RNA sequence: AAACUUUCAGCAACGGAUCUCUUGGCUCUCGCAUCGAUGAAGAACGCAGCGAAAUGCGAUACGUAAUGUGAAUUG
RNA sequence: GAGAAGCUCAGACGAGUAGGCAGGCGUGGAGGUUUGUGACGAAGCCUUGGGCGUGAGCCUGGGUCGAACAGCCUCUAGUGCAGAUCUUGGUGGAAGUAGCAAAUAUUCAAAUGAGAACUUUGAAGACUGAAGUGGGGAAAGGUUCCAUGUGAACAGCAGUU
RNA sequence: GUAGAGAUUCUGACGUGCAAAUCGAUCUUCAAAUUUGGGUAUAGGGGCGAAAGACUAAUCGAACCAUCUAGUAGCUGGUUCC
RNA sequence: UUUCAAUGGCCCGUCUUGAAACACGGACCAAGGAGUCUAGCAUCUAUGCGAGUGUUUGGGUGAUGAAAACCCAUCCGCGAAA
RNA sequence: AGCUAAAUAUUGGCGAGAGACCGAUAGCGAACAAGUAGAGUGAUCGAAAGAUGAAAAGAACUUUGAAAAGAGAGUUAAAUAGUACGUGAAAUUGCUGAAAGGGAAGCAUUGGAAAUCAGUCUUACCUGGGUGAGAUCAGUAGUGCGAGACUAUGCAC
């Protein structure tokens, strides 16, 4: 006998994508090699995010990219933005600046507006050629907790989360237990 | 039809069989076991003696409750009977095998019963009436019999 | 390939319609090819067989035999041909049936209706 | 030593699984609108050379007339 | 090169009900594919032969048999049994056992017949004993009536009846 | 006291029966509130009852048939390969 | 493979704190035999598109052969505001 | 007070075409003389049961038997298809063979005994040795400029 207590025994991470997309497999093949034959944390970051599910790879819009790369103390002037995910458009940004973006996917509107403003769109394999270790790159992520489910997670007394309701209005969970005039509030 | 065995020269043997014979399977097995291996002439003598209650058929397997007799002594048993209905079917089948051998010109002096087998035929069904308005089976147990005699 | 909505390719229906066909329908079902000489003479590929027609057997153990059609047993889709028999146990000769598709007609029992059937079928006399 | 009992195999029984089949079922879709006092639906009894159940038929009775086909029916 | 879904080096570890997850095995049917198997024997089945897998299972020799069937990638489901006093069918040990003992009772000869305790004839011995084991009817049955034949099944033994 | 109608006791026989109530002996009644054929009426919360919750086709403290109905079960049983 | 010898081995399933139980089911064999389909909801994953998204209520090539494929307008649902 | 087509419905009836459906304990209760046989006074209840073979060629005739049948024969591709008929499992049974057995049997481990099964080896490839005959091989000549592979005409005999 041996007295071993085993808590973090099996690693909890993905070692490969769940996707069967053959081209994603080709990108993983490229970045398995790059993350192994370089000392770059950027390449290990790309390889890890290439495995992640859709909900763990939220989109980012060109407005957020334009805002994140144009801060007052930025120096992120002429550097390529990289996201392992989809780049969407923000139609509210009437005038798009000149941007260099590397992404898994571009929305048709996002791609057209980036190019029309004189910028450039790259796939991740084109990025690997240009910056094989991700030097002078802005690695970005979308907002993970913006999806609907995070309005509800952790619902409970005084947690101020959203209930699961079929309809919204009075008569739909706004009565006893939700106000002082009806027994108690939450 | 196929006999269950061929323990003899095809040219020096004869065959007889009966199917769906309405005589008791258990009694017939005991008769067959006793006459198997006998000479044909002595089998006829023994079968006639069983008819006369001069000799008996030892009941060796299906012997539950069979009575005792001093005629079982010659076979070293105590339980023996005289199932004459089964005896008659065997006597007729043995006569048929003898006639079959006489047709093939075998020497009717060395003929030995080389093979005899009883198989349980499909049962025939009757009913009997039991107390409290019940009905239970009253079946018959007919037999298939095959015999092969051969020169010794 | 069939295209008509009025044609069924159902195996169940086709088999029911074949084995349940009435007597007059079975007559057309029991057709035989005409011989090469007869095809040219009458411009007809095949006909429903008939009693007193002359055929030769083209398939089976009786291939190459010839004779009149003594009877058309439509209930069994069988032709009985003269002198095509087999021996029973007791020496009597039992006729052997042959399918109409397995013979070729070498001489037709031409008569008024048969002559009308040749002209109607586009043939010549 | 047999008999006896037990297991296995061959062969023979008993029984009808398995496999293959299928003029049947089930389901879907398309199309159609037509019972009866001018006696319906249903019931009974009869009708064939040899026919009891089914099909058919009604003392004109496995049918008459009429039309089509064109040599069978068949145990 | 080493199905990169690959290859290679190393260390630690191994109970499990209820329960959870993964990877596999097997079955019917669907799409694709395999100059796929097959009357020179498909499928199925038997086996006192062989091989593979930790296992689910799989392959094969011999026998039997006679008309279809399989591998690989996918699709799909009425998809896997020891149990449910489970269902339907078949078949056992109990067993040649329990038993076939109410209602007095049979016997001799002949005929017939392959065969007679049980048929028929004669003889004897008996019984019901007129509130009958006699002679009719009503209800109910429906051909059971009669003659000639038969004797598989039935007549819980027998059968020429 | 016989026929008929009953059914006390043996707590007899039988108790996988001759029989889902019978058999033997014994016993009750035997000219009337008697026994009984046929016809006829009463039908299920209904009938009918000299009353035992009896009887109403081997069914009765609410018959039998079909349907609602695969009624519901915090309960019992089962729940198929590695 | 069979059998022998030596050593070990209680009858499975089940409910149970606890079954070899003097707890229940199970004589035998075959075939059948039990988490399904549907209207929703929730998490997680994949795919498409993305401030949008959803051709199948409908209409068209359509007659040929057409329950498929393929194409096409206005609404509308959900989302873009509480 | 009143009438009215179409677009809508349709587990009945009639006709038609289909199916990733079931395949004889399944599928309708009924693939078959099925709402039949059978049960109940009645209302009602309600089954079981498909397959010889291409063709009956459905076994002449002889013989034993009172007969049913058996044995010879015969037909058939097959009777290891005989109508008690395709295949023909298991339970259960008879015969034969093998083996074991002092109040259960079965199983596991290990070997003995007996029975039974597989090695097909030393094949391939390489070299040496013996004789044998033969269109004869390395460098080259010529026919896409420099280097490399190939075939092809000859020489190298
Ligand atoms: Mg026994
Ligand atoms: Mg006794
Ligand atoms: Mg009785
Ligand atoms: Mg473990
Ligand atoms: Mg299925
Ligand atoms: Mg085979
Ligand atoms: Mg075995
Ligand atoms: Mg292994
Ligand atoms: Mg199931
Ligand atoms: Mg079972
Ligand atoms: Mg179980
Ligand atoms: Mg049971
Ligand atoms: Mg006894
Ligand atoms: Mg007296
Ligand atoms: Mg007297
Ligand atoms: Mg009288
Ligand atoms: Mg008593
Ligand atoms: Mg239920
Ligand atoms: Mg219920
Ligand atoms: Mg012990
Ligand atoms: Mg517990
Ligand atoms: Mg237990
Ligand atoms: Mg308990
Ligand atoms: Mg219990
Ligand atoms: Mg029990
Ligand atoms: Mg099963
Ligand atoms: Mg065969």
């Amino acid at each position: 006998g041996i007295d071993i207590e085993r808590h973090h025994v099996r690693k909890s991470q993905r070692s490969k994508p769940a996707s069967e997309n053959v081209y994603l497999k080709l990108l993983v093949k490229l970045y398995r090699f790059l993350a192994r034959r370089t000392d770059s944390r950027f390449n290990k970051a790309i390889l890890k995010r290439l495995f992640q599910s859709k909900t763990n790879r939220p989109p980012i819009s060109i407005s957020k990219i334009a805002a994140l790369t144009s801060r007052k103390s930025a120096s992120l002037e002429g550097k390529t933005t990289v996201i392992v995910g989809t780049v969407t458009d923000d139609e509210r940004l009437l005038t798009v600046p000149k941007l260099s973006v590397a992404a898994l996917r571009f929305t048709k509107s996002a791609r057209a507006r980036i190019l029309k403003a004189g910028g450039e769109v790259l796939t991740l394999d084109q990025l690997a050629l240009r910056a094989p270790t991700g030097s002078n790159t802005v690695l970005l992520r979308g907002k993970k907790h913006a999806r609907e489910a995070y309005r509800h997670f952790g619902f409970g007394p005084h947690k101020h989360k959203a209930p699961y309701v079929r309809s919204e209005g009075r008569k739909f969970e706004r009565a006893r237990g939700r106000r002082k005039s009806r027994a108690f509030k939450v | 039809v196929r006999y269950s065995a061929s323990p003899a020269l095809e040219t020096k043997c004869a065959k007889a069989r009966g199917a769906y014979l309405r005589t008791h399977f258990k009694n017939s097995r005991e008769v067959a076991f006793t006459i198997n291996g006998m000479s044909l002439k002595k089998a006829f003598i023994f079968l006639d003696n069983v008819k006369e209650h001069k000799q008996a058929v030892p009941f060796r397997r299906f012997n539950g409750g069979v009575g005792r007799t001093a005629q079982g002594k010659e076979f070293g048993v105590t339980q023996a009977r005289w199932p004459v209905k089964s005896v008659k079917f065997f006597y007729d089948l043995l006569k048929n095998a003898e006639a079959n051998a006489e047709a093939k010109g075998l020497d009717m002096d060395k003929l030995i019963i080389k093979h005899v087998q009883v198989n349980a035929a499909p049962k025939q069904r009757r009913r009997t009436y039991r107390a409290h308005g019940r009905v239970t089976a009253y079946l018959s147990s007919p037999s298939h019999i095959e015999i092969i005699v051969a020169e010794e | 390939m069939k295209f008509s909505r009025d044609v069924t390719s159902s195996r169940r229906k086709q088999r029911k319609a074949h084995f349940g066909a009435p007597s007059s329908v079975r007559r057309v079902l029991m057709s035989a090819p005409l011989s090469k000489e007869l095809r040219e003479q009458y411009k007809i590929r095949s006909l429903p067989v008939r009693r007193d027609d002359q055929i030769t057997v083209i398939r089976g153990s009786n291939k190459g035999r010839e004779g009149k059609i003594t009877s058309v047993y439509r209930k069994k889709f069988l032709l009985l041909i003269e002198r095509v028999t087999r021996e029973k146990a007791n020496g009597a000769s039992a006729p052997v049936g042959i399918d109409a598709s397995k013979v070729v007609i070498t001489k037709l029992h031409l008569d008024k209706d048969r002559k009308d059937l040749i002209v109607r079928k586009g043939g010549k006399v």
